[PDB]
RNA sequence: AUAGGGCAAGUCCUACUCUCCUUUACAAAGAGAACAUUAUAUGUAAUUGUAUGUUUGAUUGGGGCAAUACUAUAUUUAUUUAUA
RNA sequence: AUUUUACCAAUUAAGAAGAAUAUUAUAAUAAUGGGUGUCUUAUAUUUUAAAUAAAUAUUUAAAUUCCGUGUAGUAAAUUUAUUAUUUGUAUUAUUUAUAUAAUAGGUGUAUUAUAUUUAAAUUUUAAAUUUGUUGUUUUAUAUUUAGAUACAUAUUUAUAGAUUAAUAUAUUUAAAUAAUAUUUUAAAAUUUAUUGAACUGUAAUGUUACAGUUGUAUGUACCAAAUAAAUAUAGUAAGAUUAUUUUAGUUGA
């Protein structure tokens, strides 16, 4: 049959709907160091206001966006504790609204306070700090500090490169093409594609920041800076694609074998994780206390026994007969001499 | 069971005794705690360098295309390859240089390795082809015999009428329905299959497996594999000195004996071959990766009394190098003679694989200097090949005064004159008016 | 052919005599029982249960002078969305609340007016720009949103709609 | 209705299973009658007479 | 057997035909025949083009080539072999004739 | 199953009988054109395997065939431009499939060739000889190793003499012999002698 | 040329079924695929191994290679427990 | 598919539009005869 | 069976390797005579003569112009049946193209090309196809 | 007493076939007589037997095709054919 | 003084060599019929014949022909050879037994419809057969076990047309050369070879003689007999056919 969807249709569950945990900067690093290198509140209504403000931003009604963000920031400041992710995020949005409206000094002050709050916080969101750096760069560019805006863009680039996982976004989205079992029809599932620009917002933020840095370099007339920033952007996209890459399994139609879905969708390691933690670079700790067989030199570090004696090498032919056993009398002695000391 | 079946979780208690053991059971302190065996990747064999150490200059990191040396370091007398190296499709395009050990476990020099042999990047499909062929070929087909209805030894006569008795209509009850009965189409050795392998696929898969071992760092080049005495105690002492774990649960060693650099041999060294017969896991294989073109004379059931599986009648011998043995045995040991023989036997195949716009350049760069034409002094060969060549040289004298001279055949092919005899309906040769052709007998 | 052999042999202990003793008889009986219970659940259990709930609500209505028919129609008219299960629960455990609902239905209290349709403010038709400021329609919408925010609950943001609307001036910095 | 009209010429339009039961009963009766007849013709005992 | 289908509502249980908006078998045959006839008439709207020798089916091309082989090797205009397997005469004038 | 597709091994066998029927395992209205049928490969029929002139030129260009030598079926086989599957008697026929010119002279000896291919070779300046052979001749050419002496080569059959061996159009190698007259004149001149138009020890002595 | 059949590998000896291959080696007539499965409800023996398909590298008394289970041979001393430690047959209490 | 869909639409239109046909005696459809509109004894009020 | 069965205790019979069928068993002479296949490899059709295949009395059919020599493809159903009879030789290998109605040079020479026949010099390069060799000057059969 | 315990069966009329009988035809035995060649055979074998198998699907028919194209002329015509 | 209602419950850990010079295939070197508790006597203990057979054959062509029942020396004494109780339990793999038994003293009801304890409701075989889809037909006591074969996949050495009836012609694009298989149970069967006259039926005077193209209704308790061998167009008889949680087109042409 064919479906018209004239009536309500429940969206089908799909692996792309996994709740992805946002990347968080480590707890042993300082954003300030990098730079220098609950009361009840109708959060539903304030979220409605924030969404309306985002729509105004997209529509170019920057004054209205700023007005809505003012109320949203007031509510978040009252509700959440100091140095909170929601508070810093709404301050980022408010700074963007101020910059778009024209209050460049106000936007600069707000983004500076955002950076201060990020420094004060612990384990700040990588995406959030990248967006804050992008907003600071745009504000500096508007002020006319092209060099400082480019410096902010480069700082965001290095931060993401040093504290971002480029494969985690498509960990569960890389083996989706293997689900498809039909080739003549419904083969769009064999080529299902998920855009990194949509499934990794940090990547999109950094891409935009590098594009702006390249534009600033071109305006200034610099060549080396533009070349390096464009090359780094290309390398970033290459990392994302590489992590997204995979070969093709069954191509033509497959009947049955629906239980293969469990194999198809798993915690399949991404290329980056595989290369990082290959069995040899990231060695496996093997404690012989819980193991029987141990290397020749460490034969004494084996799981302890009450009172054990070595019988023989376990030669299966021993059971057969007198001559068969006689053909192996010295095997145990020779093995003992081999393993001596 | 199946993950989706209710049986997968129908058991909800009793699996674990809530009281832990007082011997080794511990708690999870936190992320700082290093747990044995824990690893983010699904390692079905979670070994480390301590368990099964790798014999290579470097641990095979992703930063390095291969654990072995990439340049001829000046600390050692680097040796080039026996034959010139041409990078064919599938080769790593990188220089492979590995250190050569001696019987004392200490490096003596370094040696170049041919990318076509140890540089062909492995591919799982080809490796699986090789593994499946080996697994199917290494069965005991003689033990796959089962009885048959016509072999059940029961009277050939209806045991009772169709309707008279009152039981199901059964006559000559030799059928599978009865416990004593047999099968209409049972399994027989002559009905089983022995797959036919192609020389090309076999060579490609074996070289891929060698490259896989090289990448994993399990490869080791040894100058010689000779023992002082042909006993087993000497072999065990050599293994101990070289740090070879030939125990049944140590990792294992595969040996391509061949020969030394100066005297490659196709036959196993006598003393080492005698002393290598040890219970522990340790395999000795020939220095070749090719295989004789398999054939099947009984490709159809022409010989009804053939008590052998359908398919190739020339299966790969057991001692031949194979993916199964390469995977089972942890470390691989290859001698200089083995490397020489491999390069010698694969040079022609590599050159033939090369495309034409490079084939034409081969002689220009000097990769086709034929010793037969005097272009270069004769190349080094195994003991047996050199002996055969010397025998040929000595015997070449007698082919001098005879017309059937293999070295100089049809010497008078030009000065002779060809005539056509219509009456005889033939064509004949004449030299100075004498008929030189031969009227073939029939 | 698959049958729930292993799954049903487990509960085979719940039968009597021959079925509980002999595997085949018990498995057949359990298979039949499972299938019949499935059919009953999917085609008669809901009908029986909701008929029972209907009868309980009807008996409560009769005791209060009404009946299920008029009670249901008047609940629909008054727009009181109490499912029959909820009505039964209220009648059994909160007789005073059920009587209050019946009194509401009986009384000539005007039922709630129908939902309103979205109204376009005159500010939308107001020209902008007339020939740094905000669109009057957007300002009206923001005021309505702030009013909803304040009326949703006793939040500490304050009841001053103008103060909330002027919030962005708090974060603004004078040049 | 007939069993398999396409094979009525072979099985009389009756299921062989029903035919199998009918022939089983009739063959039992016929075997008993034949044993009795042999006994009568040979002197009360088939093998012996 | 009957192809059972996963239901999405009791209306699918009540449904007998999987595709109610599809003509029954006889109407399908009628519609297919009408469509094929219309397509054939559209194809034949123009006359019957007299395709050359090389365009004839495999079982006429070689026969015609062999029939006219001698004329091909000795070139002179006005040589036509009246073969039998060639395309049949339409009976009316056509643009390609 | 025939009418239901792939069914699980579990059950549901009742509605499948054609499957079991297949498991247990018009011409009369058409006339016979000839006793042996159309395109009958009767013994002695000249059914040549194609040899694309384009393929031969590609082999020459790549370098598997030396232009400086007179190409023969043995040379083609050794160069591996043809496989043993397509070496059946009478042999190969040269076909000019998609070739308009031959840039350089080529000297070939095949068992037959098309008029267009012969014309192209001659125009380019090479030569072609239709070396029609019997089975013995073909085998000897492909395996000269087995014949240390020039075994008497039987002349082809009457069909070969008429069609290829003595055909000026095909450059038959017996055209000259057929055209000769002394062989008809006297038995002594029956055969006319023809001649070609006018170490190998791998071990050498090392010299410094 | 044709890749060797993956079912011909000795990794499975299934019970004869309706679907198979002329070269598919199924279990003999009157024999069960899994040796310990005398009955569908029988359990897998614990610590008793039946080596199958090849000659074992290490053979324990408690295991089976080509004989049956007899206490006096499979269990010489009941109080002793055999195991494989450092590629040797080692017995503890 | 376009031709088949057009033919199906035409067949549906033909089989669903002309619900009833005027009696042949009054006017023969096969002879191209048609009946005009007789509004003599009609009314204008919206009855 | 079971080990303690006299059926297997005694030796009744033993079966050999069952003989195989002729490779071209299903290539039928009736087809080889009536029909002939022609066309591209994936669009080849079998054709047969078209006309009245009947014998009349002496004076019935007079105008030979009515009877003309031409080929028309056989019915696709019968062509499918015959191609199936050609396919059934090797069913597992979907990659193997159906057998040809009339053997060609490659099909005839493949057998000789195989190694076991590669050594057999008497059957290589169309030995049977080629005309007979000339017999000896003196030949006797007694 | 009911169910279970094999049963589309009984009579009657029509139609067709089988069994059976017979001979002058058909196939076909075996056997034998006679014949040719010089007490045992070979080669033919129209008699006989008829043991035996058959002996109501006729489209292996009927129709239509009839050298003398083309351009042209003449005669005749059962009232528009016929012939060169 | 007297006395404890009726009914209703359940299978599991196995005590001991009560399982191996074992079961099947596997050895290409022996061999005048193996017969112990045997143990003179040889008119009386003779099996030979130019044939498809205990000797067993590497391909698709052509070809007789009313469904083409089909392929040659590969090396010439050349190693494809009919093997064989131990100088490895011979080796390698494979298969394997139902001897054996305290189990509980009462969760549901007690005027009748059926497991899940709040009482009710629901409930009253399965498989095949039946295409007029059944109320037709057949099978199933239960426990455990035995029980049925269409290769879901082709990595560099590498090279692949057509076409005429025939001669002949050949302007003119591909390709992973691979074969061996094909449910299962069951036909009134027929064929080959052999025995039976102690039953029965004759002739002879209990015994002898005559036997399955057949002796005199019968020929040893199924006369289209009995015994031994066999897998016939098993097809246009029938039955059975081992893998749940599924993921796409038409329901009488
Ligand atoms: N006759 C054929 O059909 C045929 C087929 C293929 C190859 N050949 C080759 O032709 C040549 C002669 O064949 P033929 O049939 O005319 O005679 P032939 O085969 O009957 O040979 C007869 C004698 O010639 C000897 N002989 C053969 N080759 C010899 C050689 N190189 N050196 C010394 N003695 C040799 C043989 O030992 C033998 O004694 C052989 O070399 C053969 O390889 C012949």
């Amino acid at each position: 049959v064919t479906r018209l969807y004239t009536s309500y249709y429940t969206g089908v569950l799909y692996p792309n709907q996994l709740v992805q945990p946002k990347q968080r900067l480590p707890a042993d690093v300082s954003v300030s160091a990098i730079l220098q290198k609950r009361p009840y509140v109708p959060l539903g209504e304030v979220a409605k206001l924030e969404l309306q403000g985002d729509y105004y931003m997209e529509g170019g009604m920057f004054q209205e966006a700023l007005e809505h963000y003012g109320v949203v920031a007031k509510a978040y400041n009252y509700a959440y504790p100091e140095n909170h992710a929601q508070r810093i995020g709404i301050r980022i949005k408010l700074s963007a609204a101020f910059r778009q409206t024209g209050r460049l000094e106000s936007s600069l002050a707000n983004i500076e306070e955002v950076l201060r709050m990020l420094d004060a916080s612990t384990r700040p969101s990588l995406e959030l700090i990248c967006e804050a750096l992008l907003e600071l760069g745009i504000t500096r560019e508007a002020l006319g500090m092209k060099r400082e805006a480019t410096e902010a863009y480069e700082e965001a680039l290095e931060v993401v490169n040093s504290f971002h996982n480029w494969g985690e976004s498509h960990r569960m989205l890389r083996l989706l093409p293997r689900l498809g079992r039909r080739f003549n029809y419904n083969f769009e599932e064999k080529f299902v594609y998920f855009s990194p620009f949509d499934y990794d917002r940090t990547f999109a933020l950094v891409d935009q920041c590098l594009e702006r840095a390249e534009t600033i370099f071109n305006e200034i007339g610099d060549v080396e800076g533009a070349i390096r920033v464009l090359q780094q952007r290309k390398e970033m996209i290459d990392k994302k694609f590489f992590n997204m890459r995979d070969f093709a399994g069954r191509i033509h139609t497959m009947r049955g074998h629906w239980k293969r879905r469990a194999q198809h969708l798993t915690n399949a390691p991404t290329p980056d994780e595989l290369l990082r933690y290959s069995p040899t670079i990231h060695q496996v700790h093997r404690d012989f206390k819980y193991e029987l067989t141990a290397p020749i030199g460490r034969e004494k570090e084996v799981m302890p026994g009450v009172n054990r004696l070595v019988l023989d090498m376990g030669n299966p032919y021993r059971r057969r007969g007198r001559l068969s056993n006689k053909m192996l009398k010295d095997a145990d002695h020779k093995f003992a001499n081999y393993v001596r000391q | 069971s199946s993950i989706f079946s209710p049986r997968y979780d129908w058991r909800t208690s009793g699996v674990h005794d809530i009281a832990p053991r007082d011997e080794g059971d511990f708690l999870y302190q936190g992320p700082q705690h290093v747990l044995p065996g824990a690893h983010p990747l699904p390692l079905h064999h979670p070994h480390n360098t301590i368990t099964r150490p790798v014999i290579s200059p470097y641990i095979p990191s992703p930063q390095r295309s291969h654990p072995y040396f990439t340049a001829p370091l000046p600390e050692l007398p680097h040796f080039s390859t026996t034959k010139p190296i041409v990078y064919t499709y599938g080769t790593m395009k990188e220089r492979i240089i590995a250190p050569v050990f001696n019987l004392k476990n200490e490096v003596i020099y370094t040696r170049e390795l041919d990318p076509f042999i140890f540089g062909m990047y492995p591919e799982v499909e080809e490796l699986s082809k090789n593994l499946t062929y080996w697994m199917v070929r290494c069965q005991n087909f003689a033990s796959k015999w089962d009885y048959e209805t016509r072999e059940i030894w029961r009277k050939a006569k209806k045991n009772w009428p169709n309707t008279g008795m009152g039981m199901p209509r059964v006559g000559n009850r030799k059928n599978h329905l009865y416990t004593w009965g047999g099968r209409t189409k049972p399994s027989k050795p002559w009905n089983m299959l022995m797959p036919t392998m192609d020389v090309k696929t076999w060579s490609k898969s074996n070289r891929m497996m060698l490259t896989l071992k090289m990448l994993q760092g399990r490869l080791q080049v040894v100058d010689r594999l000779t023992l002082e005495e042909p006993t087993q105690e000497c072999y065990l002492e050599l293994c101990r000195n070289m740090s070879w774990d030939v125990r049944h649960t140590g990792g294992g060693v595969l040996f391509m004996d061949g020969g030394s650099r100066i005297t490659p041999s196709s036959e196993f060294d006598r003393a080492f071959f005698f002393g290598s017969f040890f219970n522990g896991r340790n395999k000795i294989v020939r220095p070749t990766v090719l295989c004789d073109e398999q054939y099947d004379y009984n490709k159809t059931a022409a010989k009804q009394r053939m008590k052998g599986p359908k398919g190739a009648k020339n299966p790969i011998p057991i001692n031949r190098f194979n993916a199964y043995d390469a995977m089972k045995h942890d470390r691989l040991v290859i001698t200089e003679g083995a490397l020489m023989q491999l390069e010698d036997e694969l040079y022609e195949h590599k050159l033939q694989i090369l495309p034409p716009h490079i084939r034409n350049q081969l002689p220009e760069y000097g990769y086709l200097d034929s010793e037969a034409l005097g272009d270069c002094v004769p190349s080094l060969k195994t003991i047996q090949m050199e002996a055969a060549a010397r025998t040929e040289e000595a015997e070449s004298d007698m082919y001098k005064s005879f017309i059937d001279n293999p070295y100089n055949p049809w010497k008078d092919n030009m000065d002779a004159s060809y005539a056509v005899d219509g009456a005889d309906g033939t064509v004949q040769k004449f030299v100075d008016g004498k008929k030189v052709s031969w009227s073939m007998l029939s | 052919h698959y049958r729930a052999k292993l799954e049903l042999d487990r509960i085979r202990s719940m039968l009597r005599g021959r079925a509980r003793l002999e595997r085949k008889v018990g498995l057949k009986r359990l298979f039949f029982l499972m299938r019949t219970q499935t059919r009953y659940r999917v085609e008669q259990q809901a009908h029986w249960e909701r008929a029972i709930v209907r009868k309980n609500v009807d008996s409560a209505a009769r005791e209060h002078g009404t009946g299920w028919q008029h009670l249901r129609n008047e609940l629909g008219r008054q727009n009181v969305m109490l499912l029959p299960r909820s009505q039964q629960l209220l009648a059994q455990y909160e007789p005073l609340a059920f009587r209050a609902v019946v009194e509401l239905c009986a009384s000539r209290i005007p039922p709630p007016p129908p939902p309103v349709v979205a109204s376009v403010p005159e500010e939308s038709y107001t020209l902008w720009p007339p020939a740094s400021l905000s669109h009057p329609a957007a300002r009206v919408e923001l005021r309505c949103g702030v009013e909803r925010v304040l009326r949703r609950g006793p939040s500490g943001l304050g009841n001053n709609v103008n103060e909330l609307i002027d919030a962005w001036k708090e974060f603004d910095v004078s040049p | 209705p007939l069993f398999h009209p396409q094979t009525t010429g072979v099985h009389g339009g009756v299921p062989p299973r029903q035919q199998q039961r009918v022939m089983d009963a009739i063959t039992w009766k016929a075997v008993c009658f034949r044993r009795g007849l042999l006994a009568r013709r040979k002197g009360g005992r088939a093998k012996f007479g | 057997l009957v192809k059972r289908h996963k239901i999405t509502n009791n209306q699918m249980l009540l449904m007998r035909r999987r595709e109610p908006y599809k003509p029954t078998m006889k109407d399908r045959q009628e519609i297919a025949d009408r469509a094929k006839l219309e397509e054939f008439e559209r194809k034949n709207a123009d006359g019957l083009m007299f395709v050359p020798e090389k365009a004839l089916p495999p079982w006429q091309k070689s026969l015609a080539h062999n029939a006219k082989a001698l004329g091909s090797r000795i070139n002179f205009r006005g040589f036509r072999v009246r073969v039998a397997d060639g395309q049949d005469e339409p009976g009316f004038p056509t643009p390609f004739r | 199953m025939i009418k239901m597709g792939w069914m699980k091994i579990g059950g549901s066998w009742k509605y499948s009988r054609g499957y079991n029927d297949r498991r247990r395992v018009r011409f009369m209205l058409a006339p016979r054109v000839s006793a042996g049928g159309p395109r009958n490969r009767y013994e002695g029929k000249l059914v040549f395997s194609p040899l694309r002139l384009s393929k031969l030129l590609w082999a020459i260009d790549t370098g598997r065939i030396n232009p400086n030598e007179v190409i023969t079926l043995y040379h083609l086989r050794q160069a591996n431009v043809v496989g043993e599957r397509e070496i059946v008697w009478p042999g190969f026929v040269l076909i000019s499939n998609g070739v308009r010119r031959v840039p350089y002279p080529i000297h070939i000896e095949l068992q037959n060739a098309s008029a267009e291919s012969i014309r192209l070779i001659e125009e380019a300046g090479g030569s072609f000889t239709c070396v029609y052979m019997t089975h013995e001749g073909l085998y000897q050419e492909l395996h000269p190793e087995e014949y240390p002496i020039f075994m008497d080569q039987e002349l082809p059959e009457r069909r070969g003499l008429e069609s290829l061996a003595t055909n000026p159009s095909k450059r038959g190698w017996l055209t000259r012999w057929y055209e000769d007259s002394s062989k008809y004149a006297h038995p002594a001149a029956g055969r006319r002698y023809s001649h070609y138009l006018k170490t190998l020890l791998p071990w050498h002595s090392y010299n410094t | 040329p044709r890749p060797a059949p993956r079912f011909a590998m000795g990794h499975m000896l299934p019970h004869r079924s309706n679907v198979g291959s002329q070269f598919l080696h199924t279990q003999r007539h009157g024999s069960r695929s899994t040796w310990y499965k005398k009955h569908y409800f029988s359990l897998r023996p614990f610590a008793i191994q039946r080596h199958h398909g090849t000659t074992p590298r290490i053979l324990l008394d408690r295991s089976l290679w080509k004989s049956l289970w007899i206490t006096k041979l499979q269990l010489p001393d009941i109080n002793r427990w055999e195991r494989v430690v450092n590629s040797r047959r080692v017995t503890e209490d | 598919a376009a031709a088949a869909a057009a033919a199906a639409a035409a067949a549906a239109a033909a089989a669903a539009a002309a619900a009833a046909a005027a009696a042949a005696a009054a006017a023969a459809a096969a002879a191209a005869a048609a009946a005009a509109a007789a509004a003599a004894a009609a009314a204008a009020a919206a009855a | 069976p079971k080990m303690g069965c006299e059926e297997i205790t005694r030796k009744a019979r033993r079966v050999q390797l069952q003989p195989t069928e002729y490779l071209a068993q299903h290539r039928m002479q009736v087809w080889q005579l009536r029909f002939k296949e022609m066309g591209p490899p994936f669009s080849r059709v079998w054709v047969a003569l078209g006309g009245k295949m009947r014998r009349r009395r002496v004076g019935r059919q007079v105008d030979v112009k009515d009877m003309r020599y031409y080929w028309r493809p056989i019915e696709p159903q019968y062509q499918r049946l015959y191609m199936s009879r050609l396919r059934i030789r090797d069913h597992s290998n979907k990659l193997r193209q159906p057998m040809r109605l009339r053997a060609t040079n490659a099909d005839i020479g493949s057998g000789s090309s195989s190694i076991e026949w590669e050594r057999a010099s008497n059957r290589k390069y169309g030995a049977m196809l080629a005309p007979p060799k000339r017999q000896d000057f003196e030949f006797r059969v007694v």
